[PDB]
């Protein structure tokens, strides 16, 4: 053919390659921020050379990330112009494509800048209602929002899907008018592998939320309660399951927000788990047939065994009544009791077998 | 006691569920109508045999005095002289009814409480009402003589 | 038939009548116990004449109740002998009928006897772990178990069921080989009236549990926390829903046991409510058909409305390109954007229409 | 036709207009009450001209609302007389109609009257069990019940629905004998838009309950715990999800009632969400067919790949056993292990293929 | 660029899905096999018309050169030469393909954004290729002539 | 074929016998450990002869258990060689069979050795945040892990299953290609007896978890709160249902881990119970038919009763209007109201009858 | 205020559903189409009687003027001239509409509010339109005369 | 190392599952009876072929000695003499069995673990039983000769 399916291949490769460097430069800044935040508490201070040197490596990565995002959007514009018949870049701007670019820029543009700035922080302590005031730095405000950079992982995972760039899949979708969207992958995954995504999401949320809670609570905790990493892990775990708080109520609002988010996520995951358990218990045809066969055999055997005793007790009663002159009534009444028990057992087994048979028909 | 006036309408109300339009009789066509609505599709012989037993008059249909007697036995928690037949029909082949005498020997040795050989040896005595080795229910009615 | 169908009527009436006096004499003792327990705390003491006079009215009722129970069981024995062919009362004794009679006697034989006896009670207080010791009376031990007498209400309700004494129902059940047992009524009720039994049971449990908790907590509460009736109601309500305890933890094992029972009942009721809500929201055929009809009409109208705009924009573009010499490109690109939007909307509406149609077929 | 249809439209319009002014005059009083309650705490006092002037604007609105309600009921009576063919107006008075008019009058007649009245309020504090006594005003009692005026919004929403005032749907409703009731709209909405009503109801309940809780708790709170608006929001959120109370237990009964209501609503909403999630995970036919097609293709490829290795390992074993005289047993053992692994894998893939095929048939 | 060796094998895998017995031919019976497994039971004329358009050799079957061309149209996110056809077929009557010229006046003046009478008057006078009042798709081809 | 089938019987019997002595020697050590741990607290000390004598009986049992495990694995190797065609024991070692043997050895090799060793333990107290330091013994660390020896019960239960060693079921398994693996038994059990395994598992977990919690909490509890056996039982019960902690938060990580595990198990059991309740409420065909029959009869009777009143009221109106000259309008109004009520009731009953008839098909 | 512009157009939308293409003609074939999609498969005589009653012209179909009259009676909450018909057809014997005079005595004295013998005696003596003991429809129209 | 009395009775219970009339053998018509209850509806040839292999007497029915030998194969966890059959039948067309020798060249080289040309070259030169290009299962029995 030429051009088409030859040039379109190059655009796909360029778009796919540009989404990995962005992820690398997005994770590098997060890692450096975590190390700097951990080491700036006791190892050194904010007025040293280590802090400036280690925070000057975040701005460069942010600039590279912004450049990569802009190039990615330009290549997407080129692909859109190639796909639909058009010869002007101005046609794509539709008051919605512009907004998401600005949203991405604002989300990925936040980082702790070099310097030494401070502000005043006041909070009310739990279980005692006592005021507390400290002097904090503005870097804590500018570092937590950088966890929003995790949306790139979804894009990288989607662009690498085999069911996204397969010609046969496209042909079948055309034959069935299937809408291959960014959400259909989740719908398929919640069926093919419904027990792996839940575990991965739970562990990631657990670790990130515990670290964030401890980072908030370091400032106003002097008794090592909510500022301990294992304590934060336990608090997140018990809030996820909605058991309670114990004596681990935070003294800060950003801990309360994390706890509320964890509770909402836990409720949603519990509903999903209930649905999955309901869906995972029904039997297939083969095992059902085998079960019916074995049950029918067992019930037939039990029916014969129960039917023997009725005749046995009848014969015992008849032999013991009109024979050997005098009769001992104790044996007679015992045999009558056994006869009634045998009758009831036979009736019950017959009813159960007929019910099972009509159900299995 | 017998049956009081308020009890008269009680049975007629139940009798009206089988008497559709003042028929006064219980025929095969009406019986098949109610059975389909109860999840049953029996054969013609089954319903023919069912009405045959309760046809005391001989006109080929069920009457109210006949209906009263048959339903009275159904009120009992256990019909004593009916389960013995059911046990016999469990050990029955092709509806003949003539159970082989030698067959009873095996079933009493192991199936159940395992009666002794001498016990069934006396059991087979007087079991042969004639001396061939086949009994349909003459042993059963002999059991419930008194 | 008169010997059978006429005689059987008398036994049923005698059995039914004997179950109402038993209920009256069982409720009378409970009411008197509640009044005496309430009035013996502040109005008078256990060494007065009022206490002896008011507690001497419980023993007589208990004796009458025992006599009525024995007569009821004798009449049931007579009915069993009449029903199944037998002429010996000893045949019914089967090591199981004997046990339940003794169980009933022991359950209904407990009551606070007259006198003045005391014992020593020790408990650990909540949130402070401080020991507490008081002198109590043995009447508190002998009064709470009398709430077990409520099983008679189930018997009275069952014996009054229309679907339990009716010839037509018996004939149909015999035809269909169904079982008219003491459990089928519950399953039928959970379908015909699934929202009334839950409310009645919840209110009865609420009031009885609150009163019992307050009565147990009177002895070791000096600050009016768990000994207040409204506080007990609130504690029972919040334990039923499994929200927490707040500052209302009991200082006694009685309250702990009542709260555990309330939590178990609440979990069971929540599961039942979930199942009922699941089984309620489905639609019937008529509403489904009319909904499909209205949806089809609306989607057809929307299809026509969307299809008009494609032609409108195509004509606008064609008129604006090769006419009136010079052309303003801004208008052209605006109309191209509108054309693409119209195409996408039309495609979406067509897809939704086809999906709904194939689903409704 | 004439009077049958020409006049019937005028009555509907008159009834519809009268339901908007009522809503406006019902919301005006609520807004004024909220502003006056907020400003009477610190800005001015209940013995000033501002309070009297601002509370004199509620009585006039209440009188106008009562007049509008009476006119609306009179017009509904007129419509009922027209729609049935009766002549005397007295025929419509059927008790149930009379009772609801009085109920509406009593509900909408409550408001804080002008003046200056006080009463004595006492409560027990949480976690400390200490008595507290203050002097309050009667306006707090007369203002909270005015939130019951929100039932007018349902009426306004119902009267504006096209599915209720469309003459085309009447033919199908008559054909299918479907009951167009005031409740059917809710059942339809819980299917067409099941995720919007839940959000709207949750946000409205959240804000109203938080404001009411703070209004109760401001009287007996001196440490800024339960009288803070954000604290009230957090308490309502954590009670809705049934996680616990922490140290946020109210010292007042009207806070406890709001918490109990929030817990009940939360349980109901959780059940509904579980049902919705259960109903939202089913797959349609086209996607199911496409999934089956792709799975069959992949499984066939895997079957061929697994079947190759069996022959490969068999050939390797045969070449390594009866060739080049001396043989290394390690190679033979490794090849036998690989042969068994290949056999097991092939068997597993064949079983999975057959299971998928039979279940997809 | 054109197509690389890896890309060539990719189409063969998709080509093999319509060649159960090879032969490099896409016959009518083969379409019926795949469509039934995809929840479709179309008429013979539908598949006969479908293969007719995608056939350029004229033999009756479909070969790879025709298969390659039809895939490129599918890969496009929006075929601008088909949507106008669908809009016409929504208002089309009994498959004739010839729409009355007077009918378009109503659907343009009211349905949609209510185009003005003067503009739609210019539309019809330019679309009067027929000269009698029964327009067809011949207006579409001149719409996309450039 | 006599050689293969005759020999295969001996290996199965040898393998089955070796799994009972292992269980006996595994339970003996647990029992002795529990007795020694209970008696080493107050009766004697770790520097006595009783402790050495009673702990020297655990090492011998552990050695016997290890020998039995090794013999069992050797016999399993022999069975595998007999089953699949092979003549070398080295073929079975596949890097996975080796790993599980080592895992079993490490799990079953842990026990408290004789001696007297100590270490230092520090914890933070609940609700007070006060440090606590004690000196403990290393035997507490080496005794709790021995509860992992309970996996032998599953093996013993599986090897005794009739549906696992039945020759008749093999034909049906071949005909249906059903997998008789170690997981199918649970699937069958969760259907045949879904209410017994839950109870057994709940009681076992309850007792073991309460004992473990008390065993860890004995060291840092001086007020008899979390070191009391009944208190531990109540804490485990209320954590299982996810109600809260009250004032029973542990001061040790043992309690935190055990409570987390109990909460997870409780959530899973609640989901299973919800599914079971949903599965246990649908009706069978016979009872459904009987219910429909009775409902139809009752509805027909109600239809006739309602239809009589319309004619009755019409006749009353006609008699009271054009007769006896002068008329009283009050009677006319009352009769018209009753006429409308009868019409509405008849319409409602007809609608219910038609809906039931349309549904029951 | 009858031929209002918006309300007449609205009736056209409702009338367009039963109008196949452009004809004010509603026949037996049209009802079968609409009722089938609403889960209804009535007998041929059913809709034949249905269209017959709503027919005034006599051409065998339904006209637009006839549509207004039938719609008006359906918009009304309760038709007092059809409820008595329902109370008669529930007691209808076979379908001829003939109910014996003696039958009315029992259904009135017992079923319902237990009307007195004297009152029903005056009822029947006035209900005798001719003097045979069978009333079909004249009693209902005589009831609603004024 | 024998079959004890318990073992003998054990197989009879399994054997009684197929001997409905106690004939001492199984008829080919009752195979479909048990298979229908197991959700299987095979063709006549399938059941004819199945009984053909396990028929040693040659009369047309299966005896107990064949049944006893049948269970022994079932007891084995992996019958190594049938897995190669499965692999061959995967690469089999129209059930001929005459697998082309040139076809095996491609699959071994690419499909699987990528065997080399020199390795596969010795396979055909040894698998040529005659030298025509068609190979059969005689290669398999040659593989398992020792
Ligand atoms: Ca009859
Ligand atoms: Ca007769
Ligand atoms: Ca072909
Ligand atoms: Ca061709
Ligand atoms: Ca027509
Ligand atoms: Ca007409
Ligand atoms: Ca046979
Ligand atoms: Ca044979
Ligand atoms: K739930
Ligand atoms: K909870
Ligand atoms: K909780
Ligand atoms: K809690």
């Amino acid at each position: 053919i030429g051009y088409k399916l030859g040039h379109r291949r190059a655009l796909f490769e360029k778009r796919k390659r540009l989404s990995d460097y962005a992820l690398i430069f997005g994770m590098f800044g997060i890692v450096v921020m975590v190390i700097e935040t951990e080491l700036s508490w006791g190892a050194y201070d904010k007025a040293s050379l280590y802090s400036l040197a280690l925070k000057c490596l975040i701005s460069l990565s942010t600039i590279i990330l912004l450049g990569l995002i802009i190039v990615y959007h330009a290549r997407e514009i080129q692909l859109f112009m190639v796909d639909n018949g058009a010869d002007d870049w101005r046609i794509a701007m539709t008051y919605e494509r512009i907004f998401f670019i600005c949203l991405e820029i604002l989300v990925c543009a936040i980082h702790p800048i070099p310097g030494n700035y401070t502000f005043t922080w006041t909070a009310r302590l739990a279980f005692s209602y006592a005021p507390s005031t400290t002097t904090a730095d503005v870097d804590i405000i500018l570092s937590i929002p950088m966890f929003l950079r995790l949306y790139l992982i979804a894009r990288v995972m989607l662009l690498h899907s085999k069911l996204f760039t397969d010609a046969s899949s496209r042909s079948i979708g055309a034959l069935n008018k299937i809408n291959f969207n960014t959400r259909f992958v989740m719908k398929t995954l919640m069926t093919i592998c419904p027990g792996t995504v839940l575990l991965v999401f739970s562990i990631s949320l657990w670790i990130i939320a515990a670290w964030t809670v401890r980072a908030c609570e370091r400032y106003h905790d002097q008794q090592d309660v909510t500022s301990n990493f294992l304590g934060a892990m336990w608090l997140i775990s018990i809030t996820f399951l909605s058991i309670g708080y114990g004596d681990m109520v935070p003294n800060t609002y950003c801990g309360k927000g994390v706890c509320l988010l964890t509770g909402i996520m836990g409720a949603g995951c519990t509903a999903l788990v209930v649905a999955v358990v309901a869906r995972k218990l029904e039997l297939t045809k083969a095992e059902k047939h085998v079960h019916n066969f074995m049950m029918d055999t067992q019930l037939t055997k039990r029916v014969k065994n129960a039917a023997a005793n009725v005749l046995r007790e009848t014969w015992l009663i008849y032999k013991n009544t009109k024979l050997v002159k005098k009769i001992d009534h104790a044996k007679v009444r015992k045999h009558q009791r056994k006869f009634l028990q045998a009758i009831h057992q036979l009736r019950s087994v017959k009813m159960e077998q007929r019910k099972l048979n009509d159900q299995a028909n | 006691d017998q049956l009081t006036e308020e009890q008269i309408a009680e049975f007629k109300e139940a009798f009206s569920l089988f008497d559709k339009d003042g028929d006064g009789t219980i025929t095969t066509k009406e019986l098949g109508t109610v059975m389909r609505s109860l999840g049953q599709n029996p054969t013609e012989a089954e319903l023919q045999d069912m009405i045959n037993e309760v046809d005391a008059d001989g006109n080929g249909t069920i009457d109210f005095p006949e209906f009263l007697t048959m339903m009275a036995r159904k009120m009992k928690d256990t019909d004593s002289e009916e389960e013995i037949r059911e046990a016999f029909r469990v050990f029955d082949k092709d509806g003949n009814g003539y159970i082989s005498a030698a067959e009873l020997r095996h079933v009493m040795t192991n199936l159940g409480e395992k009666l002794t050989d001498e016990e069934v040896d006396e059991m087979i005595r007087e079991a042969d009402i004639d001396g061939d080795g086949q009994v349909n229910y003459e042993e059963f009615v002999q059991m419930m003589t008194a």
